[PDB]
């Protein structure tokens, strides 16, 4: 009674299935759904940065990937994006428990990365 | 209040986070914004246009921005020969910010005492 | 006693709408469009008279027909016409003169007022009555005390007690 | 009645309310809209946000108006100094740990917390301590979590327990460290899992496909209908120019209450891919772009060079009534009679509307105390209808099922699985018949998978005998219901879109057409479109039907046109254009009127109002939009009239009564092109 | 090719802001007949490319004739050089010759 | 018998009525007393009974090539609507045929 459904035998068109926008690690699990709008579809552009940057110029995402995560003592960190709090972003409180150098926590305003060796680990 | 410009953090990441507040406050409707999420999960623009022939140079966009991303810089000498040279897209505004960043920071070190 | 928004300037707006001689002004069909001076093909388009429902994202009721006597909520809307993209920038282009005039400026207290405006201007109209909210809750979870009632799993049987 | 309406006083105004109403409902009946965060009309009362605090006379404390019942002669005050101080204090407590996230939050512009802080709160804060920070949770591809913005209203938990039925969310921890979610990494598997994003009053739960793309103030909203199934849920389409940005439900208590399935909510991204925007004619090189005059001429030449008996017209699942009556009149004007429907049972008799519609209606089904489902899976056919069935289950309506056993998120009694079990139920061998015979208002719901069967007439005769014996249809109550799963089927049955007797005979002896008109059909059988035939495809997506065609005529999608659709209860509803036509496409009835002019026999209508008047001339209930007639019931005279169809094609008592929907997330050309639906399927495949 | 030139990319009702789908190169565009032809094409929403040999003052009247980005001006045209002719027609599906003496 | 003839003269028959009106009483009586016998003679003939509140009682015959004729039968008796159906049968012989 109530037989299980086999999802693996469900057909998906190959044009649709190969065009899913997904994410690299960053602020999500790697490989989850990436939100997109219609801009760039007529020109065949499936990438975020290519929609406004032209050439082999260094992207902002490649700039922030070169800054290493920062070791912070404690359980919560406050992120302003600047030494002066008037000159940065609104303050962001980022959880640091469960974080390491390999899996750090990222600020949603600045893209800076933080971790703590204080959660008994 | 001179030529509009888009700014970065000292790391090189954009300050703008596509909140669309500067587009909402603009009385001339001189700003057009589209956005989606970047491949690392960040919230960033894919289009940021400023029609400089529609702009009134009020500075309200500079006031509405919560992350100091859009500014009006100290440049007033930017007359062109074609009108298509005055429809700025996102790349040119970032190029303006990369040109004028040190002067903008020097100005904002004084004007942050008042704002 | 009578107190229906009796502390603001809307008292001085409800009267001045019922001043004698001016409360009985009336025109024939399509006559107000002849004296409006706008092109006559504008009145060949179709209009919709409707009160927009509450947005799903929020719980407040202020922009609904619940507060119909307090606030004008009925709208006049027109069908869309062609849009395309600008080749140089990508901006959305249009040739529609009635693209935002019904959604920004024309608001009415009742359905019949919007109908009267459409009739004297010459617009052909369709009227859409909004869907009425239901306030009565379900039989289960009718009150807060039904969360903890005996309807969860019945009356408990006292057969596992010591001495049975 | 012993004064079933009691009188209370709200700000010294007398208000009559029904008995059992709370203080908040009495305030709502007085024209006052009390601020709230945890109360919902469709959920159970919680009473934990403390925002609805009002003052009642002879009570020294503020009462929670959502939970407190209203007594006789009660005096409620909503604008005293203690009420305003209470509102400001509760708002200040709500905002001390909230993150400064309004620029990056998607609720900014349509946020209950923002607007209630602006109106009922203060303008300052005195809090300079560090805030609470929470890690985010993974709940699948449709729900995005930023859990630092949670305000612990527990609307999500109550929704998942009460409406969705899955009951997978909970509150773990205690105190300030209370934390919403699943303890282990799990995926939200409900079909109604996008509704919790609407139910969350803050940006803790937002829509992942929609994320960071638009603000709510930029969107032009259009009230339309949903065509992804046969219920016709009422929706609002939000567009920015030519692009549809999101789809939301809107209230209709007779149809969908406030809900919408995930397919109807998230399939809009298929409207940006594989779109037909130009007419094409197949040349020696293949299909290539042609003018409208050339494409109409080629279609007319193929339609006129063939004999009238070699022409077949197939309607799709999403064709509106105007285009269907246009194609029907155009093909009948040429002397053809071969009409087919992509949704199956094209030869089904459509003489009385009560035999293929839900006579009880959707809201009238709630007055039934016992429900018998025959051969249907309502969770995959219409999840909003199945949610209303669960709502009926929660307040006492018992459910039995004859069919293949399925997960329905409520307990049911499995009477059987085949028409042999149906005959045993009608005779009296199963004790569920005595449960039906003693019920005050029994109901029978027959699904579309029964009507797709080759022996559907014998099964319907057995169902009619069961309804006659169990008192399902009597004076004052009609409990016989037939539901559908396709948007265009009931309108085609209403107008008479069916093949003639000669065409049915020619299909019986195996005649094959040479010209096929595909009105938006992409799930046709291979028996109906022969190889080497001339195919005219009229539609909006490039799919199986357009890759095979010789002439392609681009039409409108349901977000671009205003066409009529009838749901399975008989209610006439209409779409509305939220965006203009794409490219060089046209209106769908207009293509057929132009094609009838190029053929040589014009259709007698030149406007949208005129083709709607033609529809009202065929069946007069088409003119009454947003309403449903009471259909005529002819007792057993109709079943006596079609006994020849019962004698021929006899009963198959061993084939199980199943549901034909095997792919819920991809049912038509729009949902097959949606990348979000493909990610939804991939998420259920990677969990094994 | 046949009538796909005037129908396939036509966007808008046909005014100054609309799109006709025609990219045209007019040689001798600053002349007597060429100016009227360039005005006729550009007012319906076509992109017009205009190479010229003369000074810019004698070609400035062509700048007004179309919307932003749709009149393209290429000075210092040498018709004995094939590179100028190749650059001027590199995006056009219509070529109109008004060069004469 | 007229019932057996009601598959060759016309391609379809449409009956319009109101559920509760006084003028649609004879049509409703005719349908109740005659639908089973008119459908038993030919099981594949489409007889579209369609109802709406407050409409006029009407019979409609659809012939070949999309042709259609209508007769108003409001206030008529069962014998009268039977008669009007019979003259709807009679005009079907002088119509052009299709299918072949
Ligand atoms: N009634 C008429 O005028 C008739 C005209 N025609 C033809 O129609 C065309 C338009 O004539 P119309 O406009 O009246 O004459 P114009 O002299 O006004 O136009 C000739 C154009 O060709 C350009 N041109 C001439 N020689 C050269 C060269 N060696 N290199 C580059 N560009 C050159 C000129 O540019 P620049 O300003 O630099 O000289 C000028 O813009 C002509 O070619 C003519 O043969 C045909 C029949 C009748
Ligand atoms: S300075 Fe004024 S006109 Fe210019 S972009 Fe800002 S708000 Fe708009
Ligand atoms: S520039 Fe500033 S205000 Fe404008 S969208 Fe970006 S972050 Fe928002
Ligand atoms: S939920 Fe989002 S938009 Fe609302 S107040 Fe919090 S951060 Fe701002
Ligand atoms: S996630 Fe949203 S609905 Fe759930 S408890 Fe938090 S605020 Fe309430
Ligand atoms: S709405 Fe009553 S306590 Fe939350």
């Amino acid at each position: 009674v109530v037989p299980t459904f086999d999802w693996k035998k469900v057909p998906v068109p190959s044009t649709t299935a190969k065009d899913i926008p997904v994410t690299v690690k960053g602020a999500t699990p790697a490989g989850d759904l990436r939100a997109t709008s219609g801009l760039g579809l007529g020109d065949g552009i499936k990438n975020h940065t290519d929609k406004w940057l032209d050439g082999d110029k260094k992207s902002p995402m490649e700039y922030i990937n070169e800054v290493a995560p920062i070791k912070v003592k404690g359980l919560v960190v406050a992120s302003y994006g600047s030494d002066d709090p008037a000159l940065g972003c609104p303050v962001e409180y980022i959880n640091l428990k469960g974080t390491s150098l390999e899996n750090p926590a990222v600020c949603k305003y600045t893209g800076n990365r933080y971790y703590s060796d204080d959660w008994k680990g | 209040r001179g030529e509009h410009a888009l700014r970065r953090y000292p790391t090189g990441e954009e300050r703008c986070i596509a909140c669309k507040l500067c587009e909402a406050i603009c009385p001339a409707q001189a700003i057009t914004i589209e956005a989606e999420e970047r491949e690392d999960g960040s919230r960033r623009t894919t289009r940021y246009d400023i029609d400089m022939t529609k702009c009134i140079y009020c500075g309200f966009c500079q006031e509405a921005c919560p992350v100091d991303a859009i500014v009006e810089g100290p440049n007033f000498e930017f007359s062109t020969e074609t009108r298509e040279e005055l429809l700025y897209d996102k790349q040119k505004l970032l190029e303006n910010g990369d040109k004028w960043e040190t002067e903008i920071a020097t100005n904002l070190r004084t004007e942050s005492l008042y704002r | 006693e009578f107190a229906t928004a009796s502390a603001d300037y809307s008292i001085a707006m409800k009267k001045a709408a019922e001043i004698t001689g001016a409360a009985e002004s009336a025109m024939g069909p399509k006559e107000g469009g002849f004296t409006a001076g706008v092109p006559l093909d504008t009145f060949t388009r179709k209009a919709r008279i409707y009160a927009p429902a509450r947005t799903a994202s929020q719980s407040g009721l202020a922009r609904t027909v619940d507060f119909a006597t307090t606030t004008p909520a009925w709208k006049i809307e027109f069908e869309p016409t062609a849009k395309w993209q600008n080749p140089l920038m990508g901006w959305t282009s249009s040739a529609d003169p009635l693209e935002n005039v019904g959604r920004s400026a024309l608001v009415f207290y009742t359905k019949e007022e919007a109908m009267r405006f459409c009739e004297k201007l010459g617009w052909e109209y369709e009227v859409t009555e909004p869907n009425k909210r239901r306030t009565q809750r379900t039989k289960r979870y009718m009150q807060y005390g039904d969360n903890f009632g005996t309807k969860r799993a019945g009356v408990p049987d006292l057969s596992t007690l010591p001495s049975n | 009645p012993p004064s079933d309406h009691l009188e209370v006083f709200v700000n010294e105004q007398p208000v009559k309310i029904p008995k059992g109403s709370s203080v908040l409902q009495a305030c709502d009946a007085a024209g006052i809209d009390i601020p709230r965060f945890c109360y919902h009309q469709r959920l159970s009362i919680a009473g934990n946000c403390r925002m609805c605090l009002v003052e009642v006379e002879k009570v020294p404390k503020p009462v929670a108006s959502c939970a407190m019942p209203a007594g006789p002669g009660m005096k409620i005050k909503t604008e005293t100094p203690m009420v305003k101080k209470a509102r400001e204090g509760v708002m200040e407590f709500l905002l001390i740990n909230h993150p400064l996230d309004c620029p990056i939050c998607d609720q900014g512009g349509e946020c209950d917390l923002q607007d209630q802080a602006m109106i009922f709160g203060s303008d300052r804060s005195r809090f300079v301590e560090a805030k609470r920070a929470v890690e985010d949770k993974n709940l699948g591809p449709l729900v995005k979590t930023v859990m630092t913005r949670c305000i612990q209203c527990t609307r999500c938990v109550r929704f998942a327990s009460e409406v969705a039925g899955t009951a997978e969310l909970g509150v773990t921890g205690r105190g300030r460290d209370s934390e919403i979610g699943t303890y282990v990494e799990k995926l939200m598997g409900s079909e109604l899992s996008g509704n919790v994003v609407d139910l969350c009053p803050v940006g803790a739960l937002t829509s992942k496909p929609y994320a960071f793309t638009a603000r709510s103030w930029e969107l032009k909203g259009t009230e339309s209908i949903d065509v992804s199934d046969g219920l016709g849920a009422n929706i609002r389409v939000d567009a920015r120019g030519t692009e549809v940005m999101r789809i939301l439900p809107r209230l209709n208590e007779a149809v969908n209450e406030e809900w919408l399935s995930d397919k109807g909510r998230y399939q809009y991204d298929g409207l940006k891919h594989q779109r037909l925007d130009k007419p094409m004619v197949k040349g020696p090189k293949g299909l290539q772009v042609a003018t409208w005059q050339d494409a109409l001429g080629a279609a007319a030449a193929a339609l006129t060079s063939a004999a009238p008996g070699e022409v077949r017209g197939i309607a799709g699942k999403l064709a509106d009534a105007e285009s269907m009556v246009a194609l029907m009149d155009l093909l009948r004007g040429l002397g053809a009679g071969d009409l087919a429907h992509e949704g199956g049972f094209s030869d089904m008799p459509a003489d009385v509307r009560s035999t293929y519609t839900a006579n009880t209606t959707v809201q009238g089904l709630e007055q039934s105390d016992l429900v018998l489902l025959v051969g249907t899976n309502p969770r995959w056919e219409s999840p909003v209808f199945n949610a209303r069935l669960r709502k009926m289950f929660l307040d006492g309506t018992q459910v039995g099922l004859v069919g293949a056993p399925v997960d329905l998120t409520y307990k049911y009694e499995h009477v059987g699985s085949d028409p042999a079990a149906l005959a045993a139920l009608a005779a009296g061998q199963h004790p569920f018949l005595e449960r039906l015979k003693k019920a005050a208002r029994p109901a029978v719901v027959v699904g579309p998978g029964v009507l797709r069967r080759a022996d559907r007439e014998a099964v319907m005769k057995a169902v009619h005998e069961l309804c006659g014996k169990a008192g399902v249809v009597k004076e004052g109550w009609n409990g016989f219901n037939v539901i559908h799963d396709t948007a265009s089927r009931v309108a085609a049955l209403d107008m008479g879109f069916g093949p003639s007797a000669a065409a049915r005979a020619r299909r019986a002896q195996g005649a094959q057409p040479k010209v096929v008109y595909l009105l938006g059909s992409d799930d046709y059988s291979e028996e109906d479109v022969p190889e080497g035939a001339f195919v005219i495809y009229q539609g909006h997506h490039g799919d199986r039907g357009a890759s095979r065609a010789n002439v392609v005529l681009p039409g409108a999608a349901y977000t671009e046109k205003s066409g009529l659709y009838v749901n399975f209860e008989g209610r006439v509803q209409q779409t509305r254009a939220a965006v203009p036509l794409v490219g060089d496409a046209r209106e769908d009835w207009a293509i057929l009127r132009a094609l009838s002019e190029v053929v040589g026999k014009r259709l007698p209508y030149d406007s949208h109002a005129a083709v709607r008047a033609r529809l009202a001339g065929i069946a007069p209930h088409f003119a009454n939009i947003d309403a449903v007639q009471t259909p005529v019931w002819l007792n057993g005279e109709y079943v006596k009239g079609v006994e020849a169809l019962a004698k021929a094609a006899p009963l198959q008592p061993s084939a199980p009564l199943t549901s034909t929907i095997s792919n819920f997330y991809m049912t038509d050309a729009i949902s097959r092109a949606s990348r979000t639906m493909a990610k939804c399927i991939q998420a259920r495949q990677q969990t094994k | 090719y046949s009538s796909t030139l005037m129908t396939a990319d036509k966007l808008g009702p046909g005014g100054r802001s609309s799109v006709s789908g025609i990219t045209a190169t007019v040689f001798g565009a600053n002349g007597f007949l060429g100016s009227y032809i360039v005005n006729e094409l550009a007012k319906r929403g076509s992109q017009v490319v205009c190479p010229f040999r003369s000074t810019e003052n004698e070609a400035m009247h062509l700048k007004q004739m179309g919307d932003l980005g749709q009149i393209v001006l290429l000075p210092e045209l040498d018709i004995r050089n094939d590179d100028d002719i190749k650059r001027a027609i590199s995006r056009s599906n219509v070529i109109i010759n008004c060069v004469g003496m | 018998a007229w019932r057996n003839s009601l598959s060759k003269s016309m391609q379809e028959l449409r009956i319009h009525l109101c559920q509760t009106s006084a003028g649609s009483k004879g049509v409703r009586d005719f349908i109740v007393a005659n639908y089973a016998e008119m459908k038993k003679a030919n099981p594949h003939f489409p007889i579209l009974i369609r109802e709406c509140a407050g409409t006029e009682a009407s019979l409609t015959a659809r012939y070949d090539f999309g042709a259609e004729k209508s007769v108003n039968v409001q206030g008529a008796t069962t014998g009268a609507v039977q008669q009007q159906l019979e003259q709807l049968i009679l005009a079907g012989q002088s119509m052009p045929k299709s299918g072949e």
